[PDB]
């Protein structure tokens, strides 16, 4: 957005002064629409030198004799020309500037309004800044921040030593990354994006995207009436083990619950009957192994099996030993389908084979699995969305790297997924996605689209839980499957 | 209610 | 009390009769808001000698003019010097007191107000109080019970030959432990807890208390949204045998229903499948036995399992032969993690187990297991909160008494649940109670903590069962505890 | 109540520390009955050296440990036994204490409990206790008096220089003729009267009353079924003038809206015809006069038409001229039948004449009239139950001295109507009245008890008028007097 | 609803 | 609501 | 409804 900015003012001549007024009058309008009437608060707007703090001399000249007091702290050592200007207005108005913060002025006001770094941020937050900001988060006031709260970092959405805990942020032209990554999605608070007059053209060519409700209604498929099952497709889903006898059911069902029209498993017998003593309506085919495990003497029956499918989806509950490694991959190297690859076929995964692969693939690795896969360290690869869009590009596959918001890449595009919640935290939630997005692939959605979709319902699915998110199941999160898309709707 | 609008 | 009503007068300097006069007054109070208005009502006013008697007094003068009669029967044969004042303010308030009680008297009066013994009764009530307090529980009549309804002994609960049956019990300060615990609980009906003027640090001083909603809100763990399962917590239960394999499942899904992130079950094939069956969300372990039973050919693969979980339940449904015992103990002696030990487990426990342990530990038993536990009658562990205090001290761990009021201690601290109801007097449910304790633990929460959050949402959870008791099941019991999370926040 | 405390300690024996505690605790349940949850208010409780700031300690004692902050401000020079034990006990509890009262300390309190002065008050108050109250009064901070407003004349309700503005007054076993009487009445606020444990005799042995609800439904008179129109009573109006030809028809439909039998006017033609154009149910007699006044050509005639009626009221709209004096006087003279005496007839009235009379009075004057009336000033008269009672004593008459509070005396007991609103202050409400009055007594009432059960529903009628006060007419008036005894009932 | 308070 | 009871 | 502002 730095660049949408020059852009604006350089090529479409929109003067820098305009769309800091604009910024400014988004701002209190943000206010007056959580808070209601604003004429009874008081007002701490605190400001730094640059056009973050311009765009907060804005907010409080616009309050000057609407409300009950204002008072702007300026907290920098220079301006930039935009923000002297808007200082200049403040004061021929009659605005009351002061440039020392003393913690007990926090006590006159009901409203701070953080307007003291947005994204020009660059480096750890120390020094007097970093006192203030602490005693805002400790004072129980209302906090509004202007552009991003103080202290993320809005590329990464990382707290730069210390940052304002906001209760309503308001931003402009788009969200950023920092919105929607934590710890910065946690700080923002509520969210709201302001047009502030930039050209849509402009604001339509970012490249990053966050998965809205209107996107996946737009990507549902269609269910023409005169159809039968093999319209809507046939998944294989090859998963389980004498270990992890539940994996294959809550997959199985994530497809069927999408509106799959054929869903098989292949799993080891016995475990493949716990499938079907559940859940009738899925074929679970029994394949006879040696110690509870899938193998290469599997290689030949499920290869078998793929020909008769859509897609396949591989990975969850089979036990990562050897024998399970030499299948993984002599399978995916030969299998001519679509592949959605979870779990523990993730963690014997040869990368090689995907590059290999003729046929498109899903990887849904959570941040532990995604370390493993590219050898480094969880803190590395978590919501690092450079790397997810390289090793996808690298690859040729669609990349879901999970956590609280979901990253769904092709190298190309990168869409954020925020639905959801902490009933998720929880071991069956991830077999469940694996089989909705097999599932959407298999309705003929691209392995992309496929995946956008499944994170969005999926998370959407467990908001739907009428009782509290931490006895959230998989099993629930199947039967609510079918509201989240009437909804959607 | 009325910072930007009288009726 | 005896010591805080002491301290009050003694050590801060209030007028014992003024201390006697909140009391009384706080009677009538109570009385109006369960009654209504109290004009139309008739009233016999029971006073012993001691100072309950005086509280009675205190009740009979207040009344006067009022409501439509009053009478008080005297039926000590002295008084202490705060009762003799307030008899002596009843008469010249032109109060009517007789000295003879007829059993005909009862039949021109709406409702009896006990205050014939409180916390000072001490042995067998016989005689003439006997036929009085039977003749009142004959009756029909509204009964207040002031401070404890006589016969109740206030430190156990017990009742003393014979005690009356009350709609309404006003204690004052706090409650007693004879409200709390059965056969008193029953007799007191509703109870009202009356702040007569004792100093709050003095009422805080008490080691001995109710679980109530606020402290249960106050300890359940935080969700961070940025979250995954890990981290909620690992839990192994060690459960299940040929014999009983319903056990291990009630467990686990208790787990999964308070938040834990992941829970694995170790149970003897195929006894294991069971619980995948019926919730795929579980990871359930098939071990290898010879007949059906944990032994000690299962020692280390229970401990290699233990190593990547943070809690370790162990007992429901395990059988309690020899080689059990040698599996249980010596899996004990040498788990280094914290462990909830119920049912068979404790039916084999060897308590010197218990104090070698570096690791802490929470036993669950009902009467019939602590009898057996510490080798005493049934009748001499019901109710026996010191007793458990004792095991808790010299063992280093948290006991549980399962009852209809349950006793928790580590004893230093005592906690007393009263939530519940007569479905949990069957099979199951503390097979559930159990994976709850473990899941909080895993989550972060003491074991005491753990142990006071479960017994209160368990007995809540039966209580939101919509149909009649009777007919709830530990399945049932399961689907209900979200709920009860819900409505505590 | 001076009395009725000592007696209640002296004769009756209750300890004077036992009222003071009754007195205020019941502070507290009155403020927890206005305010909710006392847990989140900041107390500042301004303590006098007296019995009132005694009742202050106990207050603020009882918040300790409870509330967020309780700061008590001790103004006084010196204290009573009980105040000094209560201080004494509020120190030994952990209550803080300051002597000095610093302005910003009104800041950091949400609640003030004012203390300082109750019935004790003497001479007007002063120097630093003076700035007090002023400061109190500007802050904006909910009020609670104890007792009475700190600077009300407890006897009279006159401000003592200057005076504490309540939101809410707890007093102590009655109400005091100062919450009664204006100024006191506005100050005052909301009044509650805590039952302190004053034995009820001596809470009866009251000869001032204040008119309830329930004392004018008492005194409603029956309507037989079987009755027809002389059971109801019949009255005369000897009313108007060619000046004044609406107060007749006010009068007698204020007699018929309270179920009057019969009601016939005698007013000079031909304003008589006036009446039953717009109320054809009254009878209009005309009377010849020879300039549109009474005069003793008259008095035979309406010596005539009195034979035939049990009551007749006088005054409303005669004028005020020497014939119409004339007129009056030789015919109250000779009536031998009760009088209701209103306005007109009050401004010419011999008092001489109300002596002489064998038949009943009730005199109506507002203080006006009452001022002209015994010839003193009229702040003089306002309010002043002690002349009215000495007046109605002298003249064997009952006086209504009307108000905002009106006054209602034989000169052995005398009454306070408190209902009514400022609609009542415009010309013809006062006629209204007078035609109530005498239809209570044609009904069979007394004199006083019309008088009582009069005043309070006129001005129960006033507030049930649908719309702004200021807008009700004594023709809106007279519709509203049914709903307004319906609703007594 | 009275033996405390009159209103 | 609780300055006198606890329920 | 959404001219100035997306949620
Ligand atoms: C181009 C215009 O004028 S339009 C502005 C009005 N419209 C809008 O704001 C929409 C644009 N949204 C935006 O993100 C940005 O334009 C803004 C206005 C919110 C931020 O603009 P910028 O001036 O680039 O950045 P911002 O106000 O965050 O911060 C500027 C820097 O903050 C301070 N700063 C940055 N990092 C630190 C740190 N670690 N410690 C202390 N101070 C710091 C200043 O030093 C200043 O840089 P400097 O070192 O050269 O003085
Ligand atoms: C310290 C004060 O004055 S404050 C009192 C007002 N406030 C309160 O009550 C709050 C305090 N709550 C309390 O538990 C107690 O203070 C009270 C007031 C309810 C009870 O006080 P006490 O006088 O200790 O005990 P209580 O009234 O129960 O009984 C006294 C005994 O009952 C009788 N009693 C006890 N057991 C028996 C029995 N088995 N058979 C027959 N009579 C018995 C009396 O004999 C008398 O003892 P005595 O043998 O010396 O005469
Ligand atoms: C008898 C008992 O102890 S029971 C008390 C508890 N119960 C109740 O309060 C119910 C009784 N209700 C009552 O009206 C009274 O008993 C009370 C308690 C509210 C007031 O009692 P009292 O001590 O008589 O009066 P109060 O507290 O109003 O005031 C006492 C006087 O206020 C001060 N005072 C009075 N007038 C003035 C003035 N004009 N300027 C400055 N100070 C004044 C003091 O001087 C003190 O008299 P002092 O000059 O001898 O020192
Ligand atoms: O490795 P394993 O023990 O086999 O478990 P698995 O492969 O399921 O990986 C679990 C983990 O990946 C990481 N992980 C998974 N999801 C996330 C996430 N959203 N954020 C951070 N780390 C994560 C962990 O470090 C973690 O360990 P923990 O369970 O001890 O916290
Ligand atoms: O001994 P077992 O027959 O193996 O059964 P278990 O170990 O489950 O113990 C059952 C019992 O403990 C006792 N028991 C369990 N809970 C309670 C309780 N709340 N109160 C009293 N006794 C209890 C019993 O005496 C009982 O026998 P019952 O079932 O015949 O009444
Ligand atoms: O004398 P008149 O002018 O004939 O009018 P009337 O006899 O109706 O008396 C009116 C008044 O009595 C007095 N008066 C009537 N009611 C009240 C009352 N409730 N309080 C104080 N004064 C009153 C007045 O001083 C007054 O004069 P105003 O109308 O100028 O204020
Ligand atoms: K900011
Ligand atoms: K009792
Ligand atoms: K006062």
């Amino acid at each position: 957005m730095k660049e949408i900015d020059e852009l604006t003012i350089k090529e479409y001549g929109v003067d820098s002064r305009i769309l800091m007024e604009r910024a400014g009058i988004s701002v209190v309008l943000a206010m007056e629409e959580e808070l209601g009437n604003l004429s009874d608060y008081r007002f701490l707007v605190l400001c730094g030198g640059g056009n973050n703090g311009g765009d907060g001399f804005v907010v409080a000249r616009n309050l000057l004799g609407v409300v009950k007091d204002v008072l702007v702290v300026f907290l920098g050592k220079k301006k930039t020309p935009d923000c002297e200007y808007n200082y200049g207005l403040y004061k021929k108005f009659g605005g009351k500037v002061v440039e020392q913060f003393e913690p007990s002025i926090l006590n006159e006001f009901d409203v701070v309004v953080d307007a003291i770094f947005g994204t020009g941020l660059r480096g750890e937050i120390t020094g007097e800044y970093a006192e203030i900001i602490n005693l805002v988060n400790k004072s129980g006031k209302v906090v509004v921040s202007v552009d991003v709260p103080s202290g993320i970092d809005s590329n990464t959405g990382k707290v730069l030593r210390t940052a304002v805990k906001a209760d309503l942020t308001v931003t402009f032209g788009v969200p950023k990354i920092g919105h929607i990554l934590f710890p910065g999605r946690d700080l923002t608070g509520k969210l709201k994006v302001a047009n502030i007059g930039h050209p849509v053209h402009l604001i339509n060519s970012i490249n990053r995207y966050v998965i809205t409700r209107e996107m996946v209604r737009s990507l549902l498929p269609e269910r023409p009436r005169d159809s039968h099952k093999g319209t809507y497709g046939k998944v294989l889903i090859i998963a389980g083990s004498r270990l992890y006898s539940g994996a294959p059911v809550l997959s199985g069902m994530g497809s069927l619950k999408v509106g799959t029209g054929l869903v098989k498993l292949a799993v080891p017998f016995p475990q493949n009957l716990i499938a079907t003593s559940r859940f009738p309506e899925l074929i679970s085919v029994p394949i006879d192994t040696e110690k509870g495990f899938f193998s290469l003497q599997n290689l030949q029956e499920c290869l078998e099996l793929s020909k008769d499918v859509d897609v396949v989806a591989i990975g969850p509950g089979l036990g990562n030993n050897e024998h399970v490694r030499e299948f993984v991959n002599e399978f995916l190297k030969t299998l001519e389908k679509p592949a959605v690859i979870d779990a523990d076929a993730i963690n014997v995964l040869d990368t090689s084979v995907l590059k290999e692969r003729k046929s498109p693939a899903v990887l849904t690795p959570h941040p532990g699995e995604m370390a493993r896969l590219v050898k480094k360290t969880v803190g590395d690869v978590k919501y690092n969305y450079e790397l997810a869009e390289e090793f996808a590009k690298e690859n040729d596959c669609v990349l879901v790297l999970k956590s609280a918001t979901t990253i769904v890449t092709d190298g190309e595009k990168t869409l954020f997924n925020i639905t959801g919640n902490t009933g998720l935290s929880k071991g069956g939630s991830g077999d469940v996605l694996t089989g909705m997005i097999a599932g959407f692939i298999a309705q003929g959605l691209s392995p992309l689209e496929a995946s956008t979709v499944s994170v969005y319902l999926h998370g959407f699915a467990a908001e739907l839980f009428e009782q509290d998110e931490r006895g959230l199941t998989a099993s629930e999160l199947l039967r609510l499957i079918p509201e989240a898309i009437r909804r959607l709707k | 209610a009325a910072w930007l609008f009288e009726a």
